[PDB]
């Protein structure tokens, strides 16, 4: 019956998922986890990453 | 080069370090890694080709 | 100063290794230039300089 | 002598810049011309262009 409001907080809690999930993404660098970045890269290398 | 050469090396400890004692090279050339974070990693198997 | 040729990569900031760590070490936040030549003809000896 | 490049001997000379802040005393040779006032006009003040 409640439609609405069951919507609103739908809403928001996807929102918010989807954010979480944007973490995993690699937006062209060689890995999305900053940790492998730092610990397999130089300084010069991992800053462009 | 037709023919190249694989060695495999695994259970071992590998210091990168003295590459440049073995041959008069000027620089690594490397991918997805750097040169001096080598020392800091581990790997499951390495594969030499020459 | 005078240096090997595989360790003249370790002349430029951010860097790390026995000449950069040990010897001479480059600022990151460094402006300015190096310049690198070959002297085989004149740091060298037939006995080993 | 008849070492690989990778072992040869290099020379290296670093400069290091010091820019801005304090007045300078390195200067490229650039001539200076008149300071010309209340016109709207290309300036480079110690090369602050």
């Amino acid at each position: 019956a409640l439609g609405k409001l069951q919507d609103v907080v739908n809403h928001n809690a996807q929102a918010l998922n989807t954010l979480v999930k944007q973490l995993s993404s690699k937006f062209g660098a060689i890995s999305s986890v900053l940790n492998d970045i730092l610990s397999r890269l130089d300084k010069v290398e991992a800053e462009v990453q | 080069v037709y023919a190249w050469n694989r060695k495999r090396i695994s259970n071992c400890v590998a210091d990168y370090s003295v590459l440049y004692n073995f041959a008069p090279f000027f620089a690594f050339k490397c991918y997805g890694v750097s040169p001096t974070k080598l020392n800091d990693l581990c790997f499951t198997n390495v594969y030499a080709d020459s | 100063f005078v240096i090997r040729g595989n360790e003249v990569s370790q002349i430029a900031p951010g860097q790390t290794g026995n000449i950069a760590d040990y010897n001479y070490k480059l600022p990151d936040d460094f402006t300015g230039c190096v310049i690198a030549w070959n002297s085989n003809k004149l740091d060298s000896k037939v006995g080993g300089n | 002598p008849t070492y690989g490049v990778g072992h040869q001997p290099y020379r290296v000379v670093v400069l290091s810049f010091e820019l801005l802040h304090a007045p300078a005393t390195v200067c490229g040779p650039k001539k200076s011309t008149n300071l010309v006032k209340n016109k709207c006009v290309n300036f480079n003040f110690n090369g602050l262009t």
